[PDB]
């Protein structure tokens, strides 16, 4: 019994070990933009403020580097305690070492405060490899989403599936309520593409390429709706304007999938639009008798009293009435047909 | 030149067997659409003289009025 | 029992409401335009017009400030109705108030008349801000629907707890008469905001950003088929061609779904497509079976005749008549099958 | 009884005069282009030629001008004969003599030879005037198709109101083999389309709106991949630039949902796919299971020989077959609960 | 039995037969892609190593030559077996022979060596005529893919009702895997496309129009993003920019059907999300009352201190608690009735 | 002025019949939410005098609390 | 080298077995396709001497005709 | 710390009850994947002397292998 709870603290654990290390990294990734605008704008007199800015990024990395390892700790706890394992020395494989090297070494590139406006090319590639730090954010979604943390959906879980896929919260996301993750995309993607193209393409004659042209030239590139006034003129940047409608096409895809299912009825609204349409039949059906009746009468009547050939109007009247409401009668009948 | 009489007249139905008296046939003409008079209900009266007796038994009288 | 002519009549007026309401909201929105046009065409020589015309405006706001009370009295007198309690103070919530309050301050943007040809900043924003009246039109357009009309149409929503959303009303209105609907938002797209950005970007050196330009960039960018010829200048112009890209793709996928739907089958073409097959392949089947047997005797007579050309050539014609008989014979057990 | 025999003289009788109105109806076209061109290239001195290839145009229409009362009136004896009516007075409504004199009058406009190489207003708008003969290709197409000719087929159609219309036809040519049909509407709508722009925008001297340009700009157009080199000039080649995007955002749809229904399974392919996966699920159980065995044994015998490096590489192997057996005996226990 | 091997054996066969073909035919399409940049930057001083390599296309051609014949009399060989006939004159039919002339008449193009740095045309045009040699594809692909290399399969089709088919395997890859066949499609057919285009408008002197240009021409016309900085100039330039786009629409459409059907449920994720949901909607329809109770005891409270002031406004609570509790209970009802 | 008061009190139902004691409805009630002492206890016999006897009759002793 | 020529007999059926006469399979021969004369029913004549009655025994006389 | 050991048996299924001989067993590693000699029969005959007659009793000799 001891086990049932062990479990579950352990995991419990596991969900804040990997929710922080997002904000340890979202903090590299605040203080590097805020160093690479610095350096542009304030120039070679501010140094000493460049040196401090510089070492908090490597003192966040290292405290970074501190929390994957106790995750991976816990992950192979994790694993000991479940398959009920003895000794670790068989728990790990050779592609989980890889996995957590590679891990290590990708979550471990920052510029660093090692040895005028513009960044030298292995600063400008170090500081642009920092975005890679966004693998952890679907691991604390998926933590936090409780999909994983609850014991009876594990038991429930593993008859079908075994391991939750990420792609299984993405489409239960997707389909409990678009429009609102779909616009957070899209204007989370125009903000951090604007800044690489405005970094690759950085003017100091009459800065041609900052934010005040790249904010224009993204979305009329994202919508395919290229005009030609501004266009890029640098190799680093006719390929970042290659990958932006890659993720527009996407986009667009998703978008026309989620529309074409959200303008389907249900059961309900098909059995009242069927009572509505069935109400309607029956009383035009009503009124086109009526018609019927009357207009017979009236020719007859103008037929008895001889009133000279203007009733010839009188028989298609009639003959279009007759035929309307055996019309009707027909889509009655198939009516009550399909819905009994 | 007509079909479905029994379904037509049971539509407007006030007997149970479609053998609506004159009254009933002019209300029901007067209530849905056009609207007359004692012009109406001498026309009535006259359609109803191929029975003779009120109750308008159509599946016989109705060949002769869609003739 | 009176409950039953009370929601009548109390809708009835709440109808008459909401279209007296829509009705007194587009005035407002036809003098402004009107005293904009006439303040750049007219000059400063029509000065007492001017007032007259935006004078009018404020008379008109005055009586539309209003309509809006009454109907919501007219709705908190149907909540009392239907929640029968007699107390005025605890029918009435916070979020209502607050929801009055923001209806009654969006309502009441005009420009007054509180003191050559441009329009100063500050009234042209209190102009282009009286376009929010249009959020009256979905109430009026789903209230007149005649689905809230009748009492057996509330019985069956509230046993199924439709609430009658617009979102049914539309999804109706798509299904019964799509394609004119779908032109009537494309060609009142392409009026109201053509005058927009033409206000965006009125210049007064060769009128090059008026109607004779706007309606030839919009309508190429609502397609994404953006020339580059004529391109916006200003940044109030670029915001404005940045909302006509985000629609002008919903829109498409509209299309798409719409489109998807209408190629297919009812129940009756399947059974006249399947009845079209199965007698064409019993007359190929009849006529393959002809061939064979003729096919067959003639390539004997021709062996009977020692030539061996004609017999080889009959004996190719032979293996074709054979497989091609069997390829329909299984097609057509195979349809059989289907339809049985 | 010699009345289905009638019936079926009238239909062929309508099918030949529905035919024969097609290709009278075509020379006028024909005989247009011709002559504008030779008005354009030949220019002057050609007076005669162009008398001659003027007059044939309205001898052809006074011809076509005589195949549609013929028409109407087979149409008048179908209706007559189907209803059942003498002394025609009833048959002919008003709307039906609206429709004649809309077709005749509709029909009858042409560039006529009442009374140097730039064609005046109202020839240019006469002759441009003679496409909207193209409303006799659908009914052509219809009666020609056979569908309202067995009447067998018709009579068992009869019992529901099928009402045979366009787009059923249009649907089953859709169905039974797109792809033919959507390229020659491609290739035969980028040429009617590139003539009339040319005809709208065509300068005299130094030539730049002729075939040569717009066959390059009307397939940049269709496709919503404007570049922006040639563009048009005048304000009929605009409105002529706008009805082109119209007719690909369409076309794209079509293609879009033709393709949707073109990547799906039948109903035996379902069953091929089943059992060819099936089959490998089995074999690689098999293989699974024997290699489980042979890990076993292994690292039992590396046991007794008290090596604890391949030992431990032997447990780690045996735990992933373990699993591995695990998830495909999963695999196949849903392949069997599906399949049955 | 010996047929049962003689038809595996030589099936066997011919699929190496056909296998060396395609790596056969890939030599030449090497060659002549290497000796037209040799011509192109090495001039006229390289003329014995553009013969030698130039000899070796036809060598390489002559070798493809005899193979096509082997597949087919192969092929033959089968449908003797197949058919059980005796005599090769009857196994081959005409239009077997026009297809085989065809074959060796398309394989055998090459530039000859018949006889500063352009390819003269009637050259230019031999050597793209080599890309023709990619109908080899997927006949190779078919025949590997094991649906005729099996016995068991083989027979199970006949009685199937199904032939195998290119769309079959397709169809198979598709649905197996599609992210990676897509760009790979994607990525192959911008290279392939971009030397040919390179070809046609290669200039000289001003050094505009080799693929540092065309790689950035492609892309942005396949997504019709086209810009229009750089634009084709030769009439055999603007042909293959156009039939970028139509198989770039085809792929746009592709992706939409494919991540349609991607989007959707598997039958036990259904399960999941019900049961998932159902437990939350019975916590709060049993969280509810609890509010319900203590809202009205407080209410009882409050009207017994007779303040009356937060009775009010726990009187609206309380309504709103009741109207919740009883949405969530239809609800609830709801959805054990669609899962019942 | 309420309606389904038997699946109501069934959801938090003790005695199997919604008869819950007074001690029964006071932790159904302190567990959910808010939580209170001696006053609530109080309170709650208070409820309970009408029924007199700890299992609180719901189906009677609710038209008075409810109206 | 032939199968199903039960059902194959069946589909130009006229006696009901499959036995049509020789009058039988010349005119259905004839009606479908091309057609021929005297010489078309002396060869239908030699084709079923095989039989020597007219009544057609497909099932015993197709074997030496599809050899 | 195994289960499902009757159908994992059962799927190298030789006298019907999982009682594999011997040479069964070998055959049966030896066929599939990997192949051995006389090292791996008497291996396997060591294994089995747990059984000590050839037909191995996987259900009550199968909890001190998977030990
Ligand atoms: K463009
Ligand atoms: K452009
Ligand atoms: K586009
Ligand atoms: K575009």
């Amino acid at each position: 019994l001891g086990a049932l709870r062990r479990r579950k603290r352990l995991l419990e654990q596991e969900k804040s070990l990997a929710g922080w290390a997002l904000v340890l990294a979202g903090t590299g990734i605040g203080l590097m933009v805020l160093h690479a605008e610095m350096l542009w704008f304030g120039g070679c007199s501010w140094a000493l403020y460049l040196f401090l800015v510089k070492c908090t990024i490597s003192i966040s990395t290292f405290l970074l580097l501190c929390l994957i390892v106790a995750f991976h700790a816990k992950e192979v706890q994790l694993f000991m305690t479940d398959n009920g394992l003895r000794d670790w020395r068989v728990a790990l494989t050779g592609r989980q070492a890889a996995q957590i090297v590679l891990e290590l070494v990708v979550c471990g590139l920052h510029p660093a405060p090692v040895r005028p406006g513009f960044l030298g090319q292995g600063e400008a590639l170090l500081s642009l490899a920092m975005l890679l730090r966004l693998y952890l954010v679907p691991r604390a979604v998926l933590l936090r989403s409780g999909v994983l943390l609850n014991a009876s959906y594990r038991s429930i879980g593993a008859l079908n599936q075994v391991r939750f896929r990420h792609w299984f919260v993405a489409k239960l996301y997707m389909n409990t309520h678009p429009g609102r993750l779909l616009l957070g995309l899209t204007l989370g993607l125009w903000l951090t593409t604007a800044w690489v193209l405005s970094v690759a393409e950085r003017q100091a004659v009459n800065a041609t390429g900052h934010l005040s042209d790249t904010l224009w030239l993204i979305p009329i590139t994202f919508l395919t709706i290229g005009y030609g006034d501004v266009v890029p003129g640098t190799m680093w940047g006719k390929i970042v304007c290659l990958c932006t409608g890659v993720m527009g096409v996407c986009c667009t895809a998703l978008l026309v999938a989620v529309v074409a299912r959200k303008l389907e009825f249900n059961k309900a609204e098909k059995h009242v639009h069927n009572f509505m349409m069935d109400i309607q039949y029956t009383k035009e059906m009503k009124e086109s008798a009526a018609r019927v009746l009357q207009e017979a009468w009236m020719f007859y009547k103008h037929t008895r009293r001889k009133e000279s050939h203007a009733a010839r109007r009188h028989q298609r009247k009639l003959l279009a009435a007759i035929n309307a409401f055996r019309q009707v009668k027909l889509k009655h009948r198939k009516l009550r047909e399909q819905v009994n | 030149s007509e079909e479905e009489i029994r379904e037509a007249f049971r539509v407007f139905d006030k007997d149970g067997n479609g053998y609506i008296s004159a009254a009933e046939l002019r209300h029901v003409m007067t209530n849905l659409g056009e609207k007359l008079t004692d012009e109406e209900v001498d026309e009535m009266i006259r359609e109803a003289d191929i029975d003779g007796d009120g109750q308008v038994n159509y599946e016989e009288f109705v060949q002769m009025m869609t003739a």
